[PDB]
């Protein structure tokens, strides 16, 4: 059925790289954009990333530079290369995708997962 | 595990609802019958309660993870926007039928024509409520713009500072105590927010020199469009449409108060130890979560999660069904408020329950306050 697996957590040095990935399946829809949402200690989740049908990001101000949101794979694939580690980044990630139909109904499917706490 | 959204193609008849005495002029006049001006009075006390009961509950309650999900589809905002501007339509249109055709209406249908325009000024401010509580700069001149065509663009600064931070509490003027009747809360609430803001903002230009009669005064700048509104639309239709103006401006007034009253009605913050008091809390607000009444009024029924976080759009806003419950949806306890004696057969034994049944959290009308107690035995 429709559920998102993923890999990638662990604890690495604080100037290092990481890899997410996450990758659902059972989808009779072609039409979204999947996207990463952080949970900061004390912090309501903000987004971190997330990539449209073409391919747009939008990412929050603050990671702009050292994070890559990328597809490329079997479908319901997408892989985020994290790297350039701090440590006043570091929480837990939902991997987060969405759904679409015709702009006229543009019913909006939401789906949510989550783990692989960074370090 | 997916939100899927319940009410999503049905939030665009808020685009129509504030058209409703137009189309009801309309109606009315084409058919030849008279009663059809009064129509946004049954719609808002008779039929919209009615078909409350006719759905149900709510099954949509957002999950927590999906707020930074739901803030960031626009279709939410752009449904606002739209509405700033049809409220003025609704107001000139009105007004240029009443004096084209003082000649052939009777006095009912004047009262009638204006009523049912004071009832959607609060929609009105339910659209300037929901545009304040952003940090964006679109939205708050926004605000300021639809507040004016009711005069009721202080507001702003009423409702967040003052509001937002002694709601719940002996000192705020729209916290009601647990005793007291909508009139002499109106009268107590009315210039309470005026005489308020008016001290706040002088207060906080005065560190500097820029003297109070100042341009960036936020009291003082929608009135810029409410003077040349009225003045315009006056001396232009000709002094006929006086008895009309002010009967809408007065009901737009009553249904912003009588909101307040039923929101926080006789709840109240405890005080800590020779301090100060304590921060908000969920059970402190009443809230409801019927359906179409929640449609009409972006979700306001939710109240206590409101203040617990100001700042999120009326679509991840949660449901709670532990905190405390109003009996009904809105329009039936406006309908209640007016009349207090069964307001007090009710909501009385309500407030008892649910805060605790003693007199330490419980805020008792500070005009008789040893009867409110020595009867209904309370503790102290
Ligand atoms: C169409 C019905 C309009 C009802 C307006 C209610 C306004 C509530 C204001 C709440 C401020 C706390
Ligand atoms: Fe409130
Ligand atoms: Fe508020």
């Amino acid at each position: 059925q429709v559920q998102l697996q993923e890999s990638g957590g662990g604890l690495v040095q604080a100037g290092g790289s990481l890899r997410l990935s996450c990758a659902a399946s059972g989808t009779i829809s072609r039409y979204w954009t999947m996207g990463w949402y952080r949970q900061a200690p004390g912090k309501e989740r903000e987004l971190v990333a997330g990539i449209s049908e073409g391919g747009s990001t939008n990412y929050a101000d603050s990671v702009k530079g050292r994070f890559t949101i990328s597809r490329d794979n079997a479908k319901n694939t997408v892989y985020l290369q994290m790297n350039s580690l701090k440590p006043e980044d570091t929480a837990v990630y939902y991997c987060a995708v969405t759904y679409r139909g015709p702009w006229f109904n543009r019913d909006p499917h939401y789906y949510w997962g989550q783990g692989t706490q960074v370090t | 595990i997916a939100y899927r959204d319940r009410k999503r193609p049905f939030w665009t008849l808020s685009v129509l609802w504030p058209v409703s005495p137009l189309i009801g002029i309309y109606l009315a006049h084409t058919t030849g019958v008279g009663a059809f001006f009064w129509l946004t009075l049954a719609v808002w006390y008779l039929i919209i309660p009615l078909l409350d009961w006719v759905l149900g509950d709510d099954q949509s309650n957002p999950p927590e993870a999906v707020v930074p999900a739901l803030e960031s589809d626009r279709y939410y905002r752009i449904l606002t926007y739209l509405t700033v501007p049809i409220h003025y339509v609704v107001l000139i249109g009105s007004a240029w039928y009443v004096s084209t055709h003082y000649g052939s209406m009777t006095w009912y249908d004047i009262l009638g024509l204006a009523l049912s325009v004071g009832i959607v000024n609060g929609l009105a401010i339910n659209t300037g409520h929901e545009l304040g509580h952003k940090k964006t700069e679109l939205e708050r001149w926004l605000a300021k713009i639809v507040l004016a065509v009711v005069g009721y663009g202080h507001f702003f600064i009423e409702h967040n500072k003052g509001h937002h931070k002694d709601v719940a509490t002996p000192e705020d003027p729209a916290s009601a105590p647990f005793g007291q009747s909508i009139y002499r809360f109106a009268l107590r609430e009315i210039p309470g927010a005026i005489i308020r803001a008016w001290n706040s903002e002088k207060e906080r230009l005065g560190r500097l020199g820029h003297s109070p009669w100042s341009l960036q005064n936020e009291v003082l700048q929608p009135l810029l469009i409410t003077i040349p509104l009225y003045v315009g639309l006056i001396a232009v239709l000709g002094v006929k449409i006086i008895p009309f103006l002010l009967i809408q401006i007065v009901f737009g007034w009553w249904q912003l108060t009588s909101a307040n009253y039923i929101e926080h009605y006789g709840l109240l913050r405890q005080k800590l130890p020779d301090g100060r008091y304590e921060r908000c809390q969920p059970y402190h607000s009443w809230n409801s979560n019927h359906v179409m009444s929640n449609l009409i009024l972006f979700h306001l029924q939710r109240h206590s999660d409101h203040h617990a976080h100001p700042t999120r759009r009326y679509q991840s806003l949660r449901d709670f069904p532990d905190l405390p419950t109003l009996p009904s949806g809105y329009p039936l306890m406006f309908a209640l408020s007016y009349f207090p004696p069964l307001w007090r057969a009710v909501m009385d034994r309500r407030v008892l329950d649910v805060c605790g049944r003693d007199a330490r959290k419980i805020n008792i009308d500070p005009n008789q306050r040893e009867k409110i107690i020595h009867k209904f035995n309370l503790l102290t």
